[PDB]
RNA sequence: CGGUCCGGCCGGGAACUCAAAGGAGACUGCCAGUGAUAAACUGGAGGAAGGUGGGGAUGACGUCAAGUCAUCAUGGCCCUUACGACCAGGGCUACACACGUGCUACAAUGGCGCAUACAAAGAGAAGCGACCUCGCGAGAGCAAGCGGACCUCAUAAAGUGCGUCGUAGUCCGGAUUGGAGUCUGCAACUCGACUCCAUGAAGUCGGAAUCGCUAGUAAUCGUGGAUCAGAAUGCCACGGUG
C-alpha cells in the first residue's frame, strides 16, 4: 500500500488513508477519489493494483510528499535570506503571521524555559 | 493581500523616482518614506533608503525583493534581546 | 362545532382545534409522529388526553408558531387543556391536580449587563 | 389607496393624534380603516454611566418608536385634501402615500 | 478631545464633500472588469494624489458637543456620557432608561 | 437556605416508561441540556440490561440502583476544633439520587466505547456487585462505619 | 455616586421631554445637535432673564421653543423686538424657519432650575452659601412645596478641602416615580473654583 | 365558507395567532389551624399567576481625600517662535518572561457526511442588498425590493433520521507556517479580517490553589446589535435546548 512515496494505513477508508501523504489533507483527497472512480467509503484492504494505480498517478499529478517539503523549506530559505519581516520572524522563531508576541507565542516560540 | 484585478500598488513619487534613476542609471540610493510600496521589476538594481520611522535603511533591490513591499525589507523595531 | 384553545409556553404559541370523533393529531399540516421526532414532546401532548377519557373520542388540528421543540409541545399541551375546558369545565379538577392549566410562566431571563449571561457572573480574581 | 403611517415616540400622543386624524378622515370623505397598530421598534442603546473605566456600570436606553397605519380606501375630494393642511401636527412624523 | 483635533475632523469632512465625486469616480473606474488597464492605473495614481483627508474613510466619528474619539453614538452624534447627560435633561426624544 | 424551606421542584416522569427516578436518571446523565441524546442513551443502556438480563427493563435497573444505594454516608461536624466524621443516616429521596450520581461517574471513568454501553455495563455490575459504583458505596459505608464511634 | 437624575428616571411617567419630537435615524443627530445649539444661546442671552426649562418642538420643519421663564417681560421686551432678535437667530442656528414662545413661570422659587441659578449667583456675588441655601428653602416653603432639597458641593467660602452641604426641608421621595420631583443642577465659577448646585422640589404627587 | 397554479395566494373573514392602546385580575381578599383575641406564619381552595408571582429600573446618610483635570467643565500653577499647530513615516500590535479575563480544545453525550424540523430578538438608504449568472470558496457581475410586521441581512444551531469512524495523539484537536486568493479602504510590509489548498503544535480533563451558578438558572447551542470603510473569541442584547 505505497503511493507517493510513503505507505498508507492498509485498513482505513481511502479519503481519510490518502491523507496520511504528506501534501493530501482532506479536500485533495476526495478529488483524488473523484479522479479514480472510486468512492470515499472503501478501506485500502478491498482494493485492487490496477485501482491503486490510478490513484498513484493521480497524487503524482499534484506537488506532493518529499517535493511539497522541498517546495516549502525552499520558500522559507528565500525569505530569510531577503531579510523580510517575515524573513526576521521565521529565523527568530517568532510569529510571522502578525500575532501577539508579548504573550501567547509558545508554538512558534517553544515551551517556555524561564 | 491586496486585489489581482486593483493592480499592485505603488507609491507615485517612488515610481517616478524609480523611473527616473533607472532612465539616468546614475545609483545614489533613494530617500523613501513609502514602505507600503510593491517593489517593481525595474527597481531591481537600485538602492531604495526605506524609512523605518526612525531612519532610512537601505535596501539594495534583488530580483528576489519583487512583489514584496518596500517595508519589508526595513525593520522598524529595533529588539535585541531581554 | 369547534371547541378550541390557545397554547403558549416559552416562546412558542400553539392553537389547538379540537373535533370530537375519532383522533388524529394535525400539527402544522403535519403529523404528530412528523413534526415532532422526540418521544417526550409527543408524551407531553398526549399526556392532558391520557389524563381525560380519549382513545378515538376527539381529533385536534394545531399549529404552531415559535420557540423550538419542547416548549412548542408545552404550548400545544396547553391549548389542548383550555380546549377541554371550554368544552367541558368539569374537567378543570383534573387538569389543576395534573398541573396542566398553569401556563408555564419561564420565559428565559434575560441577559444582564456585567453578567455573561442572565446570572452567570463573570470569574472573579479576588487579588 | 391612502396610505398614511404615524410615526413617533410618546404613545399617548400618537393615539391622540392618530385620532384626531381618523376623525378628519371620517367627517369629511368615508371609508377609513382604523388605526392599526404596528409593531414597535424598540432601539436600544447601552452606554457607559461612566466616564471613565467602570464598564459593568451602565445605563440602558431605548427609543420606542410607535407606528400607527390608517389606511383610507376612498378618496374624496374634499377629504383628501383635508390631511395634508388641516391635521396640524405636534411630535409626530405623519407619512401619508398614495 | 482638542479644539484642534476638532479643526482637524472638520477640514477632513470638507475634503471629503468636496472630493467625494471626483474620486467615487475613481473607485467606480477601478472596480470596473470590462476597463482597460492602464487607464485603472492612472486612476488608481489620481486616487493616490488626491489629498487623504477627502478619503471618508479617514474621518472619525467624534462627539458633536465634546469632540470624544470613542463611545459614539450615530443615532444621536454625541459622546455617551454626552447622550446620557442629555437623556437625563430630557433632551433626547423618545429616549428613556430601558427595562425588561 | 439560610431561611427558605422549600418544596422542591416535580420533575416531568420518563415518556418511555412512566418513571420519575428513570427521568431524574437520565437528567443526572444529561450534560449540556441534551436530554434527548442522553435519554436515548439511557434508554439503550436500560435495553442491552434486558437483553443480558432476562428480568425487565425497569426492575432490572431498580436492582442494580439498589446494590449501589448507600444505606449511610459522612458529614462533617468540627465540635471543639478537629475533624469529626459523623455519620447519618441519608434521607430515602437523596439515597437513589447519589447511587445514580455515583452509577453515572462509573460510566463516565469507564474504557468501554458507547457512552450507552458504559452505563449498561455498569448496571449490570451493579446488580451483580463488582463495578465502580458499587466500590464507591461500599468505601463510604467502611468511612462511616469506622466514625460509628461518633453518633 | 449614585442617583438617578430625576427628571430622566420620570421621562414617561410625570416628567414631559424637553425636545419633543420625531427625527429618522438620518436627521436626529442634526436635529438634537440644534436643540444644543439653541439651548446654549438662549441660555447664554436669557442668563439674567430667570430661564429655567427651554422645550423645543419642531413640527413641518419650523421649531417651536417654548422657553419657561420666570421675567418674560425682560425676554420680550417691547412688543416684540427682543423675541424678534431671539427668534432669527434660532432660525440662523437651525435652518428652518423658527418660532419662540414664552410661558411665565409663576412662583420662580417652586421651579428648581431658577433656584439653583439664584443660589450660583448668590455664590458668585460673594456671600455666605450656607445662608443662601437655607434662604431658598424658606422661600420654596412659603410658596408652597411640599418639599425641597437643595444640596452645594466643593469649595464652600474658599476652604481646600471640598465639603458637600445640603438642606432638605419636606418630603422629598426621589424614589417614587409618580413623584413630581422637579430637579436641576447649576455651577457657580468662583474664585476658589466651582460650587455645583443642585436642588430638588418635590412639587407634588401625581396619578 | 367558494376557487384552484395546493403558495394565505385570492374573493373574503373577522374568529384564532399576532400587533399595540385602554382596562379586569393578586390584596394573605376568602376557608382552616398556630399565634396575646394582634401582627403575622403554616396549610387549603379558587385562580394563569400566591403570599414581594418572575425579571428589570429604582442605590438612604455616608464610607474609601476610591476613580476620572484624557468626555466635559473648572481654581491654581506651568508652557506660549513651544509642553501650541500642520504633515509623512513609525509606535501604541515590541517579547527571556509573570498575572487576569475569554475562546477552542483534549473527543464517541464526539467528529465527519448526507437528509430534515423548530426560534426569538434586532439592524438596514454614502445602507441592507433577494432572485439570475460566474466563482470549489471568501466573494464578483447584473440588479429588483425596502427608511422596512411588506424587502433584505437570513438557510438558526444544538436537535432529529440514516450512514460512517471504534478509543488511536485518531477522520479528535485546531495552533503554526508555506502557497494561492477575496474584500474593505489612498494604503493591509510593520499590522486587518475572511477564503481555498497544504501544513496538522501542544493538548488524552489540568499542581498548589480557585471562580461562577438555586430555574427556564447553570451548562450548552446558536442569532443579532452597537462602534465600524474594514477588523470581534470582547461587550450589549435575543431566543433554543435544558
Ligand atoms: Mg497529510
Ligand atoms: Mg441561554
Ligand atoms: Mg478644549
Ligand atoms: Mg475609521
Ligand atoms: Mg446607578
Ligand atoms: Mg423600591
Ligand atoms: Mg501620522
Ligand atoms: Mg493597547
Ligand atoms: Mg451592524
Ligand atoms: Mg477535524
Ligand atoms: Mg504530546
Ligand atoms: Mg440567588
Ligand atoms: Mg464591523
Amino acid at each position: 500500500a505505497r503511493i507517493a512515496g510513503i505507505n498508507i494505513p492498509d485498513h482505513k477508508h481511502a479519503v481519510i488513508a490518502l491523507t496520511s501523504i504528506y501534501g493530501v489533507g482532506k479536500t485533495r483527497s476526495k478529488a483524488i477519489l473523484a479522479a479514480a472512480g472510486i468512492a470515499e467509503d472503501v478501506k485500502i484492504s478491498e482494493l485492487s493494483e490496477g485501482q491503486i494505480d490510478t490513484l498513484r498517478d493521480e497524487v503524482a499529478k499534484f506537488v506532493v510528499e518529499g517535493d511539497l517539503r522541498r517546495e516549502i523549506s525552499m520558500s522559507i530559505k528565500r525569505l530569510m535570506d531577503l531579510g523580510c519581516y517575515r524573513g526576521l520572524r521565521h529565523r527568530r522563531g517568532l510569529p510571522v503571521r502578525g500575532q501577539r508576541t508579548k504573550t501567547n507565542a509558545r508554538t512558534r516560540k517553544g515551551p517556555r524555559k524561564p | 493581500p491586496r486585489s489581482l484585478k486593483k493592480g499592485p500598488f505603488i507609491d507615485l513619487h517612488l515610481l517616478k523616482k524609480v523611473e527616473k534613476a533607472v532612465e539616468s542609471g546614475d545609483k545614489k540610493p533613494l530617500r523613501t518614506w513609502s514602505r507600503r510600496s510593491t517593489i517593481f521589476p525595474n527597481m531591481i538594481g537600485l538602492t531604495i533608503a526605506v524609512h523605518n520611522g526612525r531612519q532610512h535603511v537601505p535596501v539594495f533591490v534583488t530580483d528576489e525583493m519583487v512583489g514584496h513591499k518596500l517595508g519589508e525589507f526595513a525593520p522598524t523595531r529595533t529588539y535585541r534581546g531581554h | 362545532n369547534q371547541y378550541y384553545g390557545t397554547g403558549r409556553r416559552k416562546s412558542s404559541a400553539a392553537r389547538v382545534f379540537i373535533k370530537p370523533g375519532n383522533g388524529k393529531i394535525v400539527i402544522n399540516q403535519r403529523s404528530l409522529e412528523q413534526y415532532f421526532g422526540r418521544e417526550t414532546a409527543r408524551m407531553v401532548v398526549r399526556q392532558p388526553l391520557e389524563l381525560v377519557d380519549m382513545v378515538e373520542k376527539l381529533d385536534l388540528y394545531i399549529t404552531v408558531k415559535g420557540g423550538g421543540i419542547s416548549g412548542q409541545a408545552g404550548a400545544i399541551r396547553h391549548g389542548i387543556t383550555r380546549a377541554l375546558m371550554e368544552y367541558d369545565e368539569s374537567l378543570r379538577s383534573e387538569l389543576r391536580k395534573a398541573g396542566f392549566v398553569t401556563r408555564d410562566a419561564r420565559q428565559v431571563e434575560r441577559k444582564k449587563v456585567g453578567l455573561r449571561k442572565a446570572r452567570r457572573r463573570p470569574q472573579f480574581s479576588k487579588r | 389607496r391612502i396610505r398614511i403611517r404615524l410615526k413617533a415616540f410618546d404613545h399617548r400622543l400618537i393615539d391622540q393624534a392618530t385620532a384626531e386624524i381618523v376623525e378628519t378622515a371620517k367627517r369629511t370623505g368615508a371609508q377609513v380603516r382604523g388605526p392599526i397598530p404596528l409593531p414597535t421598534r424598540k432601539e436600544r442603546f447601552t452606554v457607559l454611566i461612566s466616564p471613565h473605566v467602570n464598564k459593568d456600570a451602565r445605563d440602558q436606553y431605548e427609543i420606542r418608536t410607535h407606528l400607527r397605519l390608517v389606511d383610507i380606501v376612498e378618496p374624496t375630494e374634499k377629504t383628501v385634501d383635508a390631511l395634508m393642511r388641516l391635521d396640524l401636527a405636534a411630535g409626530v412624523d405623519v407619512q401619508i402615500s398614495l | 478631545a482638542k479644539q484642534s483635533m476638532k479643526a482637524r475632523e472638520v477640514k477632513r469632512v470638507a475634503l471629503a464633500d468636496k472630493y467625494f465625486a471626483k474620486r467615487a469616480e475613481l473607485k467606480a473606474i477601478i472596480s470596473d472588469v470590462n476597463a482597460s488597464d492602464e487607464d485603472r492605473w492612472n486612476a488608481v495614481l489620481k486616487l493616490q494624489t488626491l489629498p487623504r483627508d477627502s478619503s471618508p474613510s479617514r474621518q472619525r466619528n467624534r462627539c458633536r458637543q465634546t469632540g470624544r474619539p470613542h463611545g459614539f453614538l450615530r443615532k444621536f452624534g454625541l459622546s455617551r456620557i454626552k447622550v446620557r447627560e442629555a437623556a437625563m435633561r430630557g433632551e433626547i426624544p423618545g429616549l428613556k432608561k430601558a427595562s425588561w | 437556605p439560610r431561611r427558605r424551606v422549600i418544596g422542591q421542584r416535580k420533575i416531568l416522569p420518563d415518556p418511555k416508561f412512566g418513571s420519575e427516578l428513570l427521568a431524574k436518571f437520565v437528567n443526572i446523565l444529561m450534560v449540556d441540556g441534551k436530554k434527548s441524546t442522553a435519554e436515548s442513551i439511557v434508554y439503550s443502556a436500560l435495553e442491552t440490561l434486558a437483553q443480558r438480563s432476562g428480568k425487565s427493563e425497569l426492575e432490572a435497573f431498580e436492582v442494580a440502583l439498589e446494590n449501589v444505594r448507600p444505606t449511610v454516608e459522612v458529614k462533617s461536624r468540627r465540635v471543639g476544633g478537629s475533624t469529626y466524621q459523623v455519620p447519618v443516616e441519608v434521607r430515602p429521596v437523596r439515597r437513589n439520587a447519589l447511587a445514580m450520581r455515583w452509577i453515572v461517574e462509573a460510566a463516565r471513568k469507564r474504557g468501554d466505547k458507547s457512552m450507552a454501553l458504559r452505563l449498561a455495563n455498569e448496571l449490570s455490575d451493579a446488580a451483580e456487585n463488582k463495578g465502580t459504583a458499587v466500590k464507591k458505596r461500599e468505601d463510604v459505608h467502611r468511612m462511616a462505619e469506622a466514625n460509628k464511634a461518633f453518633a | 455616586g449614585q442617583k438617578v437624575h430625576p427628571n430622566g428616571i420620570r421621562l414617561g411617567i410625570v416628567k414631559p421631554w424637553n425636545s419633543t419630537w420625531f427625527a429618522n435615524t438620518k436627521e436626529f443627530a442634526d436635529n438634537l445637535d440644534s436643540d444644543f445649539k439653541v439651548r446654549q444661546y438662549l441660555t447664554k442671552e436669557l442668563a439674567k432673564a430667570s430661564v429655567s426649562r427651554i422645550v423645543i418642538e419642531r413640527p413641518a420643519k419650523s421649531i417651536r421653543v417654548t422657553i419657561h421663564t420666570a421675567r418674560p417681560g425682560i425676554v420680550i421686551g417691547k412688543k416684540g423686538e427682543d423675541v424678534e432678535k431671539l427668534r432669527k437667530v434660532v432660525a440662523d442656528i437651525a435652518g428652518v424657519p423658527a418660532q419662540i414662545n414664552i410661558a411665565e413661570v409663576r412662583k420662580p422659587e417652586l421651579d428648581a432650575k431658577l433656584v439653583a441659578d439664584s443660589i450660583t449667583s448668590q455664590l458668585e456675588r460673594r456671600v455666605m452659601f450656607r445662608r443662601a441655601m437655607k434662604r431658598a428653602v424658606q422661600n420654596a416653603m412659603r410658596l408652597g412645596a411640599k418639599g425641597i432639597k437643595v444640596e452645594v458641593s466643593g469649595r464652600l467660602g474658599g476652604a481646600e478641602i471640598a465639603r458637600t452641604e445640603w438642606y432638605r426641608e419636606g418630603r422629598v421621595p426621589l424614589h417614587t416615580l409618580r413623584a413630581d420631583i422637579d430637579y436641576n443642577t447649576s455651577e457657580a465659577h468662583t474664585t476658589y473654583g466651582v460650587i455645583g448646585v443642585k436642588v430638588w422640589i418635590f412639587k407634588g404627587e401625581l396619578g
